[PDB]
């Protein structure tokens, strides 16, 4: 199962 | 023994054809368990191995909006990376992001990882630390000073060390008939004439699982590293995977040279010879 | 913009043997950008319907993809991989040996 943590650069 | 779970993202930017194509695809080892594409009719993640059926349907729906949502915030990253690099809205551009788990026989956590590539070349990567950062460039530093703002590195080892560990310990016994059985390579060498005065042996692999493999060549009891043409191991399309290493060898020194294989599969290494 | 020509590897899932089914297949791997064209031909002609694998990508960030088909070889059938690249400055045509 996924990562579930919005990340931008 | 030990045991990876891996998940790999691309977005490929086409400017004056649509939105960027996204497309990420999950792994148990060297088992590929679900994927989603962007240009599907329908996106959603969809299984691809028997033992991930079983989840129920809250599980496709929060992993489906898990990737929809990456999809939607890499869209956003290839246009801050264009600002950063200072490139055109012309061409297109490509975002990649690696993140999963190693972990022992005994389940416990042996490293982590989360890194991004921008155009085929690292950008930034969480160290083995689980808490600081390797920016490739003066643009990767801008989002290291985001993201050491943000303590990003602190909610990614959570999951890194939590849930990532916790969904392979799962998937490994939901997996177990094939996630924990190493298929041993089927060898065999065999033999080309090219002149009357040299042949090439080719030593095969075929039918293993795991992918990781040792195929060497000695002569005389001398590894030919410099000499072996050693091709890329291959999917069979079967979970398999195949290779093979080939020497030339002088007319008549066949028995000089000797075959060295090794996989986990096999209790001990094999050693082989041609048999005309 | 760096750019990675393709390897490219075309073989059978198992060894041939004449007149049983089985199946071809194209491994393109270490390529960068990811744009890239895979035909698969018997006699010099396009098969239809072939399929492949999702994108995916090596721990150098290069990129991998298998075309494959059924196919069921024959000792004079002629088969091939086409594949196209950026890098590359006409299509690449690798052609099946059994023996590799």
């Amino acid at each position: 199962g996924r990562l579930n943590q919005p990340i931008k650069v | 023994g030990s045991h990876s779970m891996r998940y790999f993202h691309t977005s490929v930017s086409r400017p004056g054809r649509g939105e960027p194509r996204f497309i990420t695809v999950g792994y148990v080892d060297d088992t590929l368990f679900v994927r989603f594409d962007s240009d599907a009719a329908s996106p959603r993640e969809e299984p691809r191995a028997p033992w991930i059926e079983q989840e129920g349907p809250e599980y496709w729906d929060r992993e489906t909006q898990i990737c929809k949502a990456k999809a939607q915030t890499d869209r956003e990253d290839l246009r801050t990376l264009l600002r950063y690099y200072n490139q055109s809205e012309a061409g297109s551009h490509t975002l990649q992001n690696m993140y999963g788990c190693d972990v022992g026989p005994d389940g416990r956590l042996l490293r982590g990882y989360h890194q991004d590539a921008y155009d085929g070349k690292d950008y930034i990567a969480l160290n083995e630390d689980l808490s600081s950062w390797t920016a490739a460039d003066t643009a990767a530093q801008i989002t290291q000073r985001k993201w050491e703002a943000a303590r990003v590195a602190e909610q990614l080892r959570a999951y890194l060390e939590g849930e990532c560990v916790e969904w392979l310990r799962r998937y490994l016994e939901n997996g177990k008939e094939t996630l924990q059985r190493a298929d041993p390579p089927k060898t065999h060498v065999t033999h080309h004439p090219i002149s009357d005065h040299e042949a090439t042996l080719r030593c095969w692999a075929l039918g293993f699982y795991p992918a990781e493999i040792t195929l060497t060549w000695q002569r005389d009891g001398e590894d030919q590293t410099q000499d072996t043409e050693l091709v890329e191991t291959r999917p069979a399309g079967d979970r398999t995977f195949q290779k093979w290493a080939a020497v030339v060898v002088p007319s008549g020194e066949e028995q000089r040279y000797t075959c060295h294989v090794q996989h986990e599969g096999l209790p001990k290494p094999l050693t082989l010879r041609w048999e005309p | 913009m760096i750019q990675r020509t393709p390897k490219i590897q075309v073989y059978s899932r198992h060894p041939a043997e004449n007149g049983k089914s089985n199946f071809l297949n194209c491994y393109v791997s270490g390529f960068h950008p990811s744009d890239i064209e895979v035909d698969l031909l018997k006699n010099g002609e396009r098969i239809e319907k072939v399929e492949h694998s999702d994108l995916s990508f090596s721990k150098d960030w290069s990129f991998y993809l298998l075309y494959y088909t059924e196919f069921t070889p024959t000792e004079k059938d002629e088969y091939a991989c086409r594949v196209n690249h950026v890098t590359l400055s006409q299509p690449k045509i690798v052609k099946w040996d059994r023996d590799m």
